[PDB]
RNA sequence: AACUUGAGUGCAGAAGAGGAAAGUGGAAUUCCAUGUGUAGCGGUGAAAUGCGCAGAGAUAUGGAGGAACACCAGUGGCGAAGGCGACUUUCUGGUCUGUAACUGACGCUGAUGUGCGAAAGCGUGGGGAUCAAACAGGAUUAGAUACCCUGGUAGUCCACGCCGUAAACGAUGAGUGCUAAGUGUUAGGGGGUGCCCCUUAGUGCUGCAGCUAACGCAUUAAGCACUCCGCCUGGGGAGUA
RNA sequence: AAUGUUCAAA
């Protein structure tokens, strides 16, 4: 529990979660716009990365790092307000990862809308 | 197919001596050479395709000059099947 | 008639006599109908780009072959895959 | 005007992978045709024995 | 291939027998055959246990190895043999001492030198060696169980397991109903797909058939008065009333697993059938 | 009888997702295994059905299994057409350029037959990961059998065998000659100094002459000529009896 | 990214 963390992150169009770990991934403390009372597509606003990234953060209580190191799963309208808010519980980002799963054709993707 | 040398281990025993080939007792020999060739390779492949047009269309040109030596002489028809075997 | 380079891995976890018998074996399965090894090169051991099987590292080996009748690689390309020294291997021809 | 390239060939191919791991474009690097189908049949029999990653 | 029959007669009409190609019929040598006695279900009392059997055509024993011995010792396969008994072909090798002895045959062969035991042989089709000497991924008939016995395992016209990697002491070999189960490391077993594919093709078409084979007809539940069978008489024909379908010896028999709690081989099933 | 321009055969080289048969690899989805963890994930215009403390989703490792091959990739290439795009090997068709050594009109078109022929469908087999008709549940409206969401069977996948249709489309049959020019691009071949102009073959755009009802086509003709075959004769009724 | 039907007779 002692002082270290990489910070996983997605944001898909509802509930963008940020959990951050240790350098093994053993969940201290996983935040969401849901555990906070966003329903009605406030789910995913900038101000729901508002209070995602600071209740996470703030809630380590065992470590409280020094880096976070995010690494960014969930293209999606909450990304850089997850990791400006980020610094406001004072944890020093310094280096930032972005990883989306990029297939290579492998299964034929669910129909269009209409 | 026939590969360059064995294609010259074909030509030259067919043809009159003109030191040029191109005649209309040679062509018959190369074409039922790469005949039986790729009909040979149509066996063990009989889910191609491709390859049978290719085959049905040197077939055709092979009766078109076996059927243009018939307005010359007929003795040279009638041995050069007995050598070079086809039917008919 | 036919320019066949081949050339393949060896594990690290092996101990050198070991590694210094199988390019004894594998260019003796070459060497069936025409070996023509112009170089047996141990272009050595790297950190591959990427990692495959739990292994950062591996031995090359790079073989030229050149053969007519074309029987004596695909010895090597079946004898190859069932054995676990060898985590990938390649022929290629050239002409 | 540079000869036949294989994939025994280390680092020829590196200058022209992008530094993420992908191709360039022949509108990006200003070769002719040709090369680079030279350079699409080499660098991915490069990916197969490993010499040149997938995806930094 | 399976060859068809043209409908000539109202019973042949559709039958479609198996087609002997790739025999090559000696007539089965004198020093194998061994005299088999039918028995129609009826044990050492002489009432009957299990029903439905009855007099086929007199079949004759074939005795055929399978804890094979002679390792690092050649063989050639002669010939290939029916055999009436089993299922899957026969094949009949010679050693290099100049011994004869029978082996169930695999897909592919009609000569060839195959060799047992061959804990250092190459692993080609029919050539048979202890189990932990197996790469995974491979294909494998005739499967011992408890080592040195006899494979009990994949012996059927056809089929063929296959190895899904190692533990050290056990290997997780996965069957051919669907099973995974653990084997024991030391264990003969021979590499690839038992032949006579076309098995399960034939359409015997005939009521004589199956009577040929030695198998006499049934007679369905409902039908019988009821003191023999719990589906009894009723009136007209009837539906079956009572709340699942049931065997003569008055035990459901429709989705209820029987195995006998532990006996222990449950520490080596690792996933039944799905 | 001969000749050689039409078409063929030789010689050199040049490319290409043309096909068929084995083999290898990477990213991803899903489902099993165990760590850490606890109150929700997922969901839309908004919401619910569904999954969840018996231990979910987010994440760490590992296993299994099937499907398709991101980057290169482009009015790019190849095939007669449908189409074909990870990589290597085995077999094999076709076209282009230059060259003049032969053969000396051996050619064109094709009535009936003979064959190839997307996608769905059917038969006996296997395979089943994502999708996904019928259907089932929740909202939407007055009702919604629909569009929306959560699941899900056939099928989609491979071998063998049928069916033989489509906006199978440049909505433009096939062959051969001839009439301004610019302009990209692909595969070559010669001339002059990595660059500058000569012609052949495809393939895109802009454009006179000409035809055209007009839109527009215009050296890849819908222009100017010939040769052969297929087809139409007002729309409904009808591609039906 | 909508929830919106119809207009008796030439
Ligand atoms: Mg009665
Ligand atoms: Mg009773
Ligand atoms: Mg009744
Ligand atoms: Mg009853
Ligand atoms: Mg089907
Ligand atoms: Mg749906
Ligand atoms: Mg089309
Ligand atoms: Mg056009
Ligand atoms: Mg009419």
């Amino acid at each position: 529990n002692i002082e270290n963390g990489v910070a996983h992150i997605r944001s898909t169009f509802n509930n963008t979660i940020v959990t951050i770990t240790d350098e093994f991934g053993n969940a201290l403390s996983w935040s969401s716009a849901g555990a906070l009372g966003f329903k009605g597509s406030k789910k995913s606003t900038p101000f729901a990365a508002q209070m995602a990234s600071e209740t996470a953060s703030k809630s380590a209580m065992e470590h409280g790092l020094k880096t976070v190191e995010v690494t960014v799963k969930g293209p999606g309208p909450g990304r850089e307000s997850a990791i400006r808010a980020l610094q406001s519980a004072g944890l020093e980002v310094t280096a930032i990862r972005d990883v989306t799963p990029v297939p290579h054709n492998g299964c034929r993707p669910p129909k269009r809308r209409r | 197919a026939i590969s360059q040398e064995r294609k010259n281990e074909i030509i030259k025993e067919y043809r009159v001596h003109e030191t040029d080939t191109g005649s209309p007792e040679v062509q018959i020999a190369v074409l039922t050479a790469e005949i039986n060739a790729v009909n040979e390779h149509l066996r063990t492949h009989k889910k191609d395709h491709h390859s049978r047009r290719g085959l049905l269309k040197m077939v055709g040109r092979r009766r078109h000059l076996l059927n243009y030596l018939r307005s010359k002489d007929i003795q040279r028809y009638r041995e050069l099947i007995k050598s070079l075997g086809i039917r008919r | 008639m036919r320019t066949y380079e081949v050339m393949y891995i060896v594990r690290p976890n092996i101990e050198e006599d070991a590694k210094k018998a199988l390019v004894e074996r594998f260019n003796g399965i070459l060497a069936t109908e025409g070996a023509e090894v112009l170089e047996a090169k141990d272009w050595g051991k790297r950190r591959l780009a990427y990692e495959i099987n739990d292994f950062k590292d591996g031995f090359y080996n790079i073989v030229r072959v050149k053969s007519d009748n074309n029987k004596a690689t695909d010895e090597f390309q079946r004898l190859a895959k069932i054995s676990d020294d060898i985590i990938r291997y390649m022929v290629i021809r050239e002409d | 005007g540079i000869t036949h390239i294989d994939y025994k060939d280390t680092e020829l191919l590196k200058r022209f992978i992008s530094e993420r791991g992908k191709i360039l474009p022949r509108r990006v690097t200003g070769t002719s045709a040709k090369y680079q189908r030279m350079l699409t049949t080499a660098i991915k029999r490069s990916r197969h024995m490993a010499l040149l990653p997938y995806v930094k | 291939a399976i060859k068809k029959y043209k409908p000539i007669t109202n019973g042949r009409r559709n039958m479609t027998s198996l087609d002997f190609a790739e025999i090559t019929k000696t007539t089965p040598e004198k020093s194998l055959l061994k005299p088999l006695p039918k028995k129609a279900g009826r044990n050492n009392q002489g009432k009957l246990t299990v029903r439905h059997h009855g007099g086929g055509h007199k079949r004759q024993y074939r005795v055929i190895d399978f804890k094979r011995n002679k390792d690092g010792i050649n063989a050639k396969v002669d010939s290939i043999q029916y055999d009436p008994n089993r299922s899957a072909n026969i094949a009949l090798v010679v050693y290099a001492d100049g011994e004869k002895r029978y082996i169930i045959a695999p897909k592919g062969l009609e000569v060839g030198q195959i060799v047992e035991s061959g804990a250092e042989a190459d692993i080609k089709v029919g050539n048979a060696l202890p189990l932990q000497n197996i790469p995974v991924g491979t294909v494998v008939h005739n499967i011992e169980l408890k080592p040195g016995k006899g494979g009990q395992i994949a012996r059927s016209a056809g089929a063929s397991a296959q190895v899904l990697g190692k533990e050290g002491k056990y290997v997780l070999i996965r069957l051919r109903s669907g099973e995974v189960r653990m084997i024991l490391s030391t264990c003969r077993a021979t590499i690839g797909q038992v032949g006579n594919l076309q098995h399960e093709l034939v359409n015997v078409g005939k009521a004589g058939r199956s009577r040929w084979k030695g198998i006499r007809p049934t007679v369905r539940g409902s039908v019988m008065n009821p003191n023999d069978h719990p589906h009894g008489g009723g009136e007209g024909r009837a539906p079956i009333g009572r709340p699942s379908p049931m065997s003569p010896w008055g035990k459901p028999t429709l989705g209820k697993k029987t195995r006998r709690g532990k006996k222990s081989s449950d520490k080596l099933i690792v996933r039944g059938r799905k």
